[PDB]
C-alpha cells in the first residue's frame, strides 16, 4: 500500500500529496487516524504528484500533513446473497445493527457498460395493477421507467404501490437505493418490507441473525449525507444488482429514489473541483455523468433490470436540464401534476405527458391502442373547451361538446383508484385491477353506455361493476 | 334583439381591452426575458473569474 | 385571469353535472332495474 | 417573472 | 502550536502556521476574540471570526484550543436567551450548564428511529385540525414579509403551558427553543416579553444571533440550538424548536462563503444550501423505545418574496420536509387570520399526528372546505342555484369564519373539538357569519363554566363516544335557547 | 501559479546544466488529468485538431494549443491515464473511411464498427472536418427528396441538396419522420440498376441510448433498409468528443456520394446534444463561455456541418447531400440559442407540435409554421397540381378554426371551409412505418380537394383512403405508372382517375 | 437606531426602490428593520393621489388593539379588506367592465374608490405646485370618516368630492358646490 | 478600416433619392447618405427590388452600386448570382482565349458564407463599404450599399468579443456594440 499525506481540505474536496505510484482515478482512499471511517474518491490530478478527492462522510476534524492509504482498487460493495434483507451504505458498510456482511465476493461500483452487440428483449408487458399506467403507459419488463413530478404528487407512494404489487409477485430479486430522501421514508419502508415478507429477519439465541429469504437489498445515501455519498450510492446499488444480472442471470427490479439528487450533489462539489458552471448552475459533466449511469442499467442476453426511477422536478418546471436529460434515458414516462392532485384524483397522472415506447399496435393489439388514442383525444379536446367554458359558459356548448365534456370528466375520475398504502391517507382499502378489466371499461365509457351512470360513481373505483354498484347505492340513498 | 346588438358591443370592446393588454405584457415580457438573459450569464461568469 | 378562469370552470362544471347527476340517479333505477336491489 | 407574464399573455 | 495572522478583512482571517489545526476548531487571538477554521489551505488557514475585525492587526499571535466548536446543553438554558455560542445575553447570571455538546454532528439513523404518532398541539384550529402537526415532524412556515408566521411560532409556545403546568411527568411536557437569526434585538425583546407576560419561559430557552451578530454567529445559531434540544430528544423529554428565518442564515453562509474567495452558484449562492438545510432539519426525529422515546419537532420559517416558492432556498427547504403551511397576503386582508391557504398547506404525517376526536369532525371539515373553494368563485358572480349547492356555501362561509382566532389566544384541543362539533353539526348555517366570532366565545364560556366533565373525558379518553355526543348536542341547544343571534 | 517547466523536478536538471532536451517534438509527458480532459508538457509540433496516443494504447485530440502545454479531449475514461504517462504523435488528422464498405453497417464516430460482423474495407480515408463547396460548383435546388409523407411531400416539400430541419418537442414524431424517409427509398432503390436515380441514407444519433439505436436497426432490416444505409452511433456513454464528432463522420461518409454523383440524404438525431458534448469540452478546458455556457462556436460549429449539404453541378457529377436536422425545443420557444442559430442556417422548417399529437393528427406538423424557401421548385408538376389548392384551403381553415365550435350558428360560405379543412386534416394523417409514392399520393389528394370528402364522416375517411389505393393497386397501375414517367396529370389521366374514383364510390358505401 | 432605558430615537428613513423593484435586495433586507412601513408607488400617483401609499403593501406593528382602540383596528381592517376586494376585480373590470359584477361587487368598488380618494392629503409644503391650502386632520375624524363611507352613509355623494378634503366636512361642502 | 468622413467634409443639405418606384417615392421617401430599413423575408419580391434599385439607379444617377452577404446561405448566393447574371446587371462575357469580359455592369459582390468564422463575418460590411467609398470619393457618385443582414454581422461582432475574454454585455451582446455599429455606419 502507498502512502499519502493530507494537504488542504475545503468543504468535502480533499487535496492529497503522494511521494510516489500516484493512484489512478476512482480509486479509493482511507484516511488513517480519524474517529471514524473516512473514504476518499479520486476525482483529479493536478500536478506534483497530488491529486484531488472527494470525501464520502465529513471533513470535520481532518488535519493537515494526515496520513492517507491507497486502497489499490475503487470502492468495493459486497455482494451476493448475503446482502439480501440488509441495509448497507455507499461503502458496503451496514447500517442496519444486525451484523457485518457475511460476503464472499466484493465488485467495484465502476464498471463499463454493456457494448451494442449486447442487445436487449422483446418488450415485455408488465402489469403493476394500477390503470391510467397500464393503459396509457404501459410499463416494459426490462426497460427504464421514469416518474417526474415536483413536491407533493405522489411519486414516493406511487413506487411503493408498485413494490406491493410487483415485488412480492416477483421471482426474482430486487433493490432499491435511497438517493437523497427523507429518512423517515427508509424506516417506513423498512418496517414495510419487514411485514409484508420481503424482509424476513430472524434474530437467534446466540445474538447473531438469519436473513435467509428476503429477496430485496436497500442501499441509502440520504440528505443528511454529504456530497460523494449520494452521488456514488447509485452506483452501489446498480452494482448490486449488475451481480445478479451478470452471474445469476435472474431478472432484477432497481427502485431509485429520486435520481435528481445525484445530479444536485455533483453540482455541490463541481465549483470546488475548479470547473466553471453550467446554465443554471449545474455542472458541464452533467449528460456524461448520467448516461455512465443509466446505461449500466439495461436487459442483456444473460439477464435484465427493470428500474424505476423517480425524478425531482423543481418547481414543476420540465424544462429544467436534470429531467429534460433524463427524458431521453426512459423507455416509459409517466409525469404527475399538481392540477390533477387539486382535483383529490389520485394517482395524479397527466395522461397527455405520459408517453411508453410499448403503446404501439403490434405490441399490445389494438384495442388497446385505440382504446388509449381514443382516450387521449376525448381528454385533449375537453382541455380545448375549457376556455369556452370558463368565458361564456355549458349554455353555449352543443349537446355534442356536452358529451364530450361528460365523458371526459367521467375518464378523469374512473383514471383514478385507492392504493392498499394510502390507507392512512384515506381509509379506503386498496385494488388491484387487470389490464382486461381496464379496457373493458374504457371502451364502455367511451362508446357511450355509461353516460347514463352519474359523474360521482367513478370514483376510487377498480372497475365498472363497482361503479355499477356505488350508482345504485346513491340512488337508494337519495330515496 | 337590444340584448344581442350589447352583446356584439360588448364583445368588440372586450376584444380591444384584450388586445391592449397583450401589448402591455408583451413588453413585460420581452423585459423578463433580456433580464433573465443577463442574470444567467453573470452567474455564469462571476463563477467563472472566482477561480 | 388565471385561477378566476380556472376556478369558474371548475364551479360551473361541477354545479352543472351535480344537476344531471341528480337527475340520473332519479330516473336510474326505473330503466335499469336488473340492478335495482328490490327486484333481487 | 416569465412564467407569470407567459402564462397571462396565454390566456388573454 | 501557535501562529501569525498574515491577513485581515472583513470579519475572516487569514492566518500563517498552525499546521495542526482541525477542520472546524476553535481559535483564540491575543485580545479575546474567538475564530473557526474552515479552509485548511496550503500556505495559510481562512478563519471566520466571532465579532469585529478592529481587533486583529496582522501580526497578532493566534493559538488553537483542539476544542471543535461545541456549546452547553442542560435544563440550565431554560428561561434563558444566549447567543449562538451559550454565552448569555439576558444579563442576569452565567450559564449553570456541565456537559457540552458538539454544534456539527451526525443525525441519527433509519434504525433508532420510529414513525410519528404523537400530536404536536399548536393551538390553532386550521393548523391542529386541517394541517397537523407530530412530535418528530419536521413542518415548514413559509410565507410572505408580515403574514403571521412568528405569530404561529409563538402560538405553540403558548398553548403548552397548560399542558405542562398540569403535569409532572417530563415524558409527556413539551419544551421549546427559539432560534432568531437576523432579527433585531427590539423584536427579540418584544417576543420575549409575550412570553414573560404569560409564564412561557419557564420551558423555552432562545438563542439570538441577531443583524449586527456577525455572520458565522447566523451562520451557527440554529446548529447550536439544534445541539440544546439533542440534549431533550435522547433523554426522553419532548422538544420544539424554531428557526426565525432560515433564509436568513443561508444569506450569512453566501457571505462567509464570498469572502473566502469561494466561487458562488445560483443567485450568488454556493451549492452546499441543500447540504446545509439537510444536516440541519435532519436532525428532528422520534427516537425509539430503546433510544428513550425522545423526539424534536422542527417548524422552520421561510419569507419568500413576492409568492414566488420557484425560487431557489423555499424550493430546497419545500423539498426536504414533511409539510407546508402557506401563508398569503391576499387572505390576510380579506380577513382569514391566520392566512393558512388550506389548499397548498399539507401534511404527510396527516392524521396520524391528529387525535381521533379531532379526526372526527377534521374529515368532514376538509370534505367541506374543498367544496367551498370549488363553488366560491362561481357564487361570487350570482347565479340561481340549488339548495344543496347554497348549503355548501353556507357551511364553508361558517367553517371559514370559524377558523379565525386573535394573536396569542390559543385554545385547547377539546375546546377546538367542541367548537368544530357545533360547526359540522349544522349549528352555525342559519345563522350570521358576522356574529360567529361571538357564538365562538361565548359557547366556550359557557362550557369552561357548566360542562368542565366533557372536556375532562375528552382530554382523557381523546374520543367521542355517543354518551359525549349526546351530552354536547343537549349542551349546544342549551346554549342556542339561552341566547339569540341575528338569525 | 506554477509552470509545467517550473515543477521541481525538471529545475533540479536546468540548474544542473543537464541539457538532455533530445527528447523529440513526438514525445511528451501528460501533466493534469480531469473530468475527460488532459494537459501535456511538450509535443512541439503537433497540430491542432491532431490525434495522439497515450501508454495505455487509447487517443485523444489535440485542441488547446497553448504557450507552456496542451489540451487534449479523450476518447474514453480517465482512469486508464494518469499524471507522468507518456504521450506521441500519430502524425495523421483524425480521418474517417468512406466507401460502400459501410452500406449496412453501424459503426462509431471514427468508423470502428459496433455491429460485431466484421471489419470495413476502406480504399479511402476522408478527413472529417473540410472546407465546404463554394458557389460556382454548386446547382439550385430542382428535384424532390420524397419523404414518403403527404403533408410533407406536400406542403413542406424537401428538395435534393436542402437543408430541413425537423424541429419539435420531446415524443412528437421525429425519429418518426426520418424512418419514413429512409423506408420510401425502398421501392425506388429495389427498382432500378443504376446508382444515379437511387438515394442512400446515412443516420447519424447523437446522445442515444443503445437501446433505442437497436431497434431503429431492428426496424430498418425488418423491412430490408439497411441494405442502402449506414448508421454512426455516438450514445450517451461514449465520451463528448465522439458525440461532437459524429455528425461530421457522417457528412464525411456522404461527401463520397455527393461528389462521385450519387445522392444521399444525412439525417442527424439531435444537433442540440452535439453542442452540449461541445460546451463540456469547452468549459473543461477553460474557454470563455457565453450565453447559457455555450461558446462562441456553436453558429460556426452547425454551419460547418450544414453547408456542406448541397447539390453540385454538371461538371462536378450532379451528386447532393440532403440534411435532415433534428432538434428538441423544450418548451416550443424556437428563440433559444441553439434552434435560432439553427434555423437561421437552414433553408426550412418542420415544427411538429404536442397538442396536435393527441388529436389524432400524427404526424403532428404545423402548416402554419412549417415552410420551404425552396418551395414548389422541389415538386413535381402533378403535386403542384393539388397542392397549391390545398394550401390556400388549409389556410382559410386556420382562419375560422375557432368557429368550429359555433358552426351550428353560422351559415355557409364559412361551414363549407371548416368541412374542406376537416376533411383534408383526416386526409394527411399517416400510419408509423407507413409511407406511401408520389403518384398514390397525386391520386389520394384530387379525390380530396375535388369534393369527393365533404358529404362523408370524417372518421371513415382512413377507411376510403385505403380502400381507394387498393382499388387503384387493383384496376389503374396505368394511371399510376404514368404519373410516375411523365410526372404530370393531364385532362385525360385526369378524366381517367375521375371515372376511377366514381366507380370506386358506387362500389362501396360509407356513413354519411 | 433602538430606543433604550436612557433615552430615545425616532426615525424615519426614505428608502430608494431602483427599477420600482422591491425584491432588490437592499429594500429587501431593510424590511427587516423596521417597526412601520410605508409602501409608496407609481401606479397610485399615476391618478393623482398624493401620497401615493399603497395601504396594502403599508404595515405596522402598533396597530393591534392592545395598542389602538378596537373602533380603530376594525376600521383599519375593513378598509383592508374592501380595497383587497377592489383590487381583486382588477383583471376582471379590464377585460369586461363592471356591468359584468354583481350589485355587492358594485357598491364595494363605489366605497373602494371613495376610500381610495378619500385617503389623499393636501400637504402644506405642496403649496408652491398646488396651489390649494394645507389640511391637518386628527385621528378621530378620520376614524368617523372611515366608519361612515363603509356603513353607506356617503354614497349618495360623487366620486370626485373626495379628493384632496380632509375630513368629511370638506367632502360635503364640495359635493355641494359641484350639484351647480 | 478607414476613418469617417470629418465633420467639414460633410453635406448639411439633405435630398430624397429618385428611385423610380411609385409608393417607395410617395410614403417612404429614401434619402442620400441615409441608410434604410428593410423589413422583409422572401416569398415577398425582395430579390427583385434589390436588381431594381440598382437598375434604376445606374441608369438615371449613372451610380454603380455594391451587395455585402453577411453570413449568407451559400445556395441563395447562387441564386442571386444567377439572377444577376439573368437580368442583366451582370454582363459574363466568355471570350476566345477562355478568359472573360466582366463588360458594363451595375453591382460588385462581397459574400462574406455563413461557414467561415467569426471575423471574416464581421469584416465583411467593412469590404463592401471600401469598395463604395472609392466610388464615392474619386469617381464622386452615388452609390448604394445592400446589406444582408445587419444582424448577422453583430453576432459576429458578439462571438469575436467572447472569443478573446471580454466579458459580455446585457443581452449576451459585446460591450463594442454601439460603437461598432458606428463605425460602421458613420462611413
Ligand atoms: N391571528 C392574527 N390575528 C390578527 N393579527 C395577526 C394575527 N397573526 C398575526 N397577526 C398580525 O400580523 C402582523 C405581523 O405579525 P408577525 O410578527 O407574525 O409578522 P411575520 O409574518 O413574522 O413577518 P415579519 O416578522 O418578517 O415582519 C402583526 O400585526 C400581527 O398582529
Ligand atoms: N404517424 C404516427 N402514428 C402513430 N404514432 C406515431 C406516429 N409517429 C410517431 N408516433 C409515436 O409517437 C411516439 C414518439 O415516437 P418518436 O420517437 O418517433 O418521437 P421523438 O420526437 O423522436 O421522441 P424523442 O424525444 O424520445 O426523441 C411513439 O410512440 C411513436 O410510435
Ligand atoms: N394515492 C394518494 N392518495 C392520497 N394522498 C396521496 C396520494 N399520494 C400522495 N398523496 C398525498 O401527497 C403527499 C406526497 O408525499 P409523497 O408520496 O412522498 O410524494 P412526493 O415525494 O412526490 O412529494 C402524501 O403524503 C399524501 O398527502
Ligand atoms: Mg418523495
Ligand atoms: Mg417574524
Ligand atoms: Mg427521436
Amino acid at each position: 500500500t502507498n502512502h499519502g499525506r493530507i494537504t488542504q481540505v475545503i468543504g468535502a474536496v480533499v487535496d492529497v500529496h503522494f511521494d510516489e505510484q500516484l493512484p489512478p482515478i476512482l480509486n479509493s482512499l482511507e484516511v488513517q487516524g480519524h474517529t471514524n471511517r473516512l473514504v476518499l474518491e479520486v476525482a483529479q490530478h493536478l500536478g506534483e504528484n497530488t491529486v484531488r478527492t472527494i470525501a464520502m462522510d465529513a471533513t470535520e476534524g481532518l488535519v493537515r500533513g494526515q496520513k492517507v492509504v491507497d486502497t489499490g482498487a475503487p470502492i468495493q460493495v459486497p455482494v451476493g446473497v448475503e446482502t439480501l434483507g440488509r441495509i448497507m451504505n455507499v461503502i458496503g458498510e451496514p447500517v442496519d445493527e444486525c451484523g457485518p456482511v457475511p460476503a464472499k465476493k466484493t465488485y467495484s461500483i465502476h464498471r463499463a457498460a454493456p457494448l451494442f452487440a449486447d442487445q436487449s428483449t422483446e418488450p415485455g408487458l408488465l402489469q403493476t395493477g394500477i390503470k391510467v399506467v397500464d393503459l396509457l403507459a404501459p410499463y416494459a419488463k426490462g426497460g427504464k421507467i421514469g416518474l417526474f413530478g415536483g413536491a407533493g404528487v405522489g411519486k414516493t407512494v406511487l413506487i411503493m404501490e408498485l413494490i406491493n404489487n410487483v415485488a412480492n409477485k416477483h421471482g426474482g430479486f430486487s433493490v432499491f437505493a435511497g438517493v437523497g430522501e427523507r429518512t423517515r421514508e427508509g424506516n417506513d419502508l423498512y418496517h414495510e418490507m419487514m411485514t409484508t415478507g420481503v424482509i424476513k429477519r430472524k434474530k437467534l439465541e446466540d445474538g447473531k441473525f438469519d436473513f435467509t429469504g428476503s429477496k430485496a437489498a436497500l442501499v441509502y445515501g440520504q440528505m443528511n449525507e454529504p456530497p460523494g455519498a449520494r452521488a456514488r450510492v447509485a452506483l452501489t446499488a446498480l452494482s448490486v444488482a449488475e451481480y445478479f444480472r451478470d452471474e445469476q442471470g435472474q431478472d432484477v427490479l432497481l427502485f431509485i429514489d429520486n435520481i435528481y439528487r445525484f445530479t444536485q450533489a455533483g453540482s455541490e462539489v463541481s465549483a470546488l473541483l475548479g470547473r466553471i458552471p453550467s446554465a443554471v448552475g449545474y455542472q458541464p459533466t452533467l449528460a456524461t455523468d448520467l448516461g455512465q449511469l443509466q446505461e449500466r442499467i439495461t436487459t442483456t442476453k444473460k439477464g435484465s433490470i427493470t428500474s424505476v426511477q423517480a425524478v425531482y422536478v423543481p418547481a414543476d418546471d420540465l424544462t429544467d436540464p436534470a429531467p429534460a436529460t433524463t427524458f431521453a434515458h426512459l423507455d416509459a414516462t409517466t409525469v404527475l401534476s399538481r392540477q390533477i392532485a387539486e382535483l383529490g384524483i389520485y394517482p395524479a397522472v397527466d395522461p397527455l405527458d405520459s408517453t411508453s415506447r410499448m403503446l404501439a399496435p403490434e405490441i399490445v393489439g389494438q384495442e388497446h391502442y385505440d382504446t388509449a388514442r381514443a382516450t387521449q383525444k376525448l381528454l385533449q379536446d375537453y382541455k380545448s373547451l375549457q376556455d369556452i367554458i370558463a368565458i361564456l359558459g355549458m349554455d353555449e356548448l352543443s349537446e355534442e361538446d356536452k358529451l364530450v365534456v361528460s365523458r371526459a370528466r367521467k375518464i378523469q375520475r374512473f383514471l383514478s383508484q385507492p392504493f392498499t398504502v394510502a390507507e392512512v391517507f384515506t381509509g379506503k382499502p386498496g385494488r388491484f385491477v387487470e389490464l382486461p378489466e381496464t379496457i373493458k371499461s374504457a371502451q364502455t365509457i367511451l362508446r357511450g353506455e355509461c353516460d347514463d351512470l352519474p359523474e360521482m360513481a367513478f370514483y376510487m373505483c377498480g372497475g365498472l361493476e363497482e361503479v355499477r354498484s356505488k350508482a345504485v347505492k346513491m340512488a337508494q340513498e337519495a330515496a | 334583439a337590444s340584448e344581442q346588438s350589447a352583446r356584439m358591443s360588448a364583445m368588440d370592446n372586450a376584444s380591444t381591452n384584450a388586445g391592449e393588454m397583450i401589448s402591455s405584457l408583451t413588453l413585460r415580457y420581452n423585459r423578463a426575458r433580456q433580464a433573465k438573459i443577463t442574470t444567467e450569464l453573470v452567474e455564469i461568469i462571476s463563477g467563472a473569474n472566482a477561480l | 385571469s388565471v385561477k378566476f378562469m380556472d376556478q369558474k370552470r371548475s364551479g360551473e362544471e361541477t354545479v352543472y353535472f351535480k344537476k344531471e347527476d341528480e337527475a340520473l340517479l332519479r330516473n336510474l333505477l326505473a330503466n335499469h332495474p336488473e340492478y335495482d336491489p328490490k327486484y333481487s | 417573472d416569465l412564467k407569470i407574464v407567459a402564462a397571462r399573455m396565454k390566456s388573454v | 502550536e501557535v501562529g501569525r495572522v498574515v491577513s485581515v478583512g472583513d470579519g475572516i482571517a487569514r492566518l500563517f502556521g498552525l499546521e495542526g489545526v482541525q477542520a472546524g476548531e476553535l481559535v483564540e487571538f491575543q485580545n479575546g476574540m474567538t475564530g473557526m477554521a474552515l479552509n485548511l489551505e496550503t500556505d495559510n488557514v481562512g478563519v471566520v471570526i466571532f465579532g469585529d475585525d478592529r481587533s486583529v492587526l496582522e501580526g497578532d499571535s493566534v493559538k488553537r484550543t483542539g476544542r471543535i466548536v461545541d456549546v452547553p446543553i442542560g435544563p440550565g438554558l431554560l428561561g434563558r436567551v444566549v447567543d449562538a455560542l451559550g454565552n448569555p445575553i439576558d444579563g442576569k447570571g452565567p450559564i449553570p450548564a456541565k456537559e457540552r455538546r458538539r454544534v456539527e454532528l451526525k443525525a441519527p439513523g433509519i434504525i433508532p428511529r420510529k414513525s410519528v404518532h404523537e400530536p404536536m398541539m399548536t393551538g390553532l384550529k386550521c393548523v391542529d385540525a386541517l394541517v397537523p402537526v407530530g412530535r418528530g415532524q419536521r413542518e415548514l412556515i413559509i410565507g410572505d414579509r408580515q403574514t403571521g408566521k412568528t405569530a404561529v411560532a409563538v402560538d405553540a409556545i403558548i398553548n403548552q403551558k397548560e399542558i405542562n403546568d398540569s403535569t409532572d411527568d417530563e415524558s409527556k411536557k413539551l419544551y421549546c427553543i427559539y432560534v432568531a437569526v437576523g432579527q433585531k434585538r427590539s423584536t427579540v425583546a418584544q417576543i420575549v416579553k409575550a412570553l414573560e407576560q404569560r409564564d412561557a419561559m419557564k420551558y423555552t430557552t432562545v438563542v439570538a444571533a441577531t443583524a449586527s451578530e456577525a455572520a458565522p454567529l447566523q451562520f451557527l445559531a440554529p446548529y447550536s440550538g439544534c445541539a440544546m434540544g439533542e440534549w431533550f430528544r435522547d433523554s426522553g423529554r419532548h422538544c420544539v424548536i424554531i428557526y426565525d428565518d432560515l433564509s436568513k442564515q443561508a444569506t450569512a453562509y453566501r457571505q462567509m462563503s464570498l469572502l473566502l474567495r469561494r466561487p458562488p452558484g445560483r443567485e450568488a449562492y454556493p451549492g452546499d444550501v441543500f447540504y446545509l438545510h439537510s444536516r440541519l432539519l435532519e436532525r428532528a426525529a422520534k427516537m425509539g423505545d430503546k433510544s428513550g422515546g425522545g423526539s424534536l419537532t422542527a417548524l422552520p420559517v421561510i419569507e419568500t418574496q413576492a409568492g414566488d416558492v420557484s425560487a431557489y432556498i423555499p424550493t430546497n427547504v419545500i423539498s426536504i420536509t414533511d409539510g407546508q403551511i402557506f401563508l398569503e397576503t391576499e387572505l390576510f386582508y380579506k380577513g382569514i387570520r391566520p392566512a393558512i391557504n388550506v389548499g397548498l398547506s399539507v401534511s404527510r404525517v396527516g392524521s396520524a399526528a391528529q387525535v381521533k376526536a379531532m379526526k372526527q369532525v377534521a374529515g368532514t371539515m376538509k370534505l367541506e372546505l374543498a367544496q367551498y373553494r370549488e363553488v366560491a368563485a362561481f357564487a361570487q358572480f350570482g347565479s340561481d342555484l340549488d339548495a344543496s349547492t347554497r348549503q355548501l356555501l353556507t357551511r364553508g362561509t361558517a367553517l371559514t369564519e370559524l377558523l379565525k382566532q386573535r394573536q396569542y389566544s390559543p385554545m385547547k384541543n377539546s375546546v377546538q373539538v367542541c367548537v368544530l362539533y357545533c360547526g359540522v353539526k349544522g349549528y352555525l348555517d342559519p345563522l350570521d357569519p358576522k356574529e360567529i366570532s361571538r357564538f365562538e366565545s361565548l359557547f366556550i364560556d359557557y362550557i369552561n363554566a357548566n360542562h368542565q366533565d366533557i372536556l375532562k373525558t375528552i382530554e382523557t379518553e381523546k374520543e367521542l363516544s355517543e354518551k359525549t355526543e349526546a351530552k354536547l348536542r343537549a349542551a349546544v341547544d342549551e346554549f342556542v335557547a339561552m341566547n339569540e343571534f341575528k338569525k
